[PDB]
């Protein structure tokens, strides 16, 4: 999983 | 250390599917310089805006690490500044790597 900015 | 943990294999598949989905988009990985005293990042992998700058990107550590204004926080790009005001889609396309992901450090004072 990404974080999202 | 993401590299050690991840096959060059891999990492390089999941820049393509990415880059494919999410064209407005700049996949960073993130990790502290090495001997740098401040605090580790708890999370490596960030999806960033095209347009976010370097200096909001900045910001963005700042609130995960809950470091103090007071103390300077540092992004390198292959070791060098790169400028505060450049977008992430300028860093990307001139210093990403083989793999496809573009590796970013930081460090205090």
């Amino acid at each position: 999983d990404w974080e999202i900015v | 250390s993401f590299k050690k943990e991840h096959p060059l294999e891999k990492r390089q598949a999941e820049a393509s599917r990415i880059r494919n989905k999410y064209p407005d988009r700049i996949p960073v990985i993130v990790e502290r310089a090495e001997k740098s005293d401040i605090p580790d990042i708890d999370k490596k992998k960030y999806l960033v805006p095209a347009d976010l700058t370097v200096g909001q990107f900045v910001f963005v550590i700042r609130k995960r690490i809950k470091l103090s204004a007071e103390k300077a926080i540092f992004i390198f790009v292959r070791n060098v500044l790169p400028p505060t005001a450049a977008m992430m889609s300028a860093i990307y396309d001139e210093h990403k790597d083989d793999d496809g992901f573009l590796y970013l450090t930081y460090s205090g004072e």
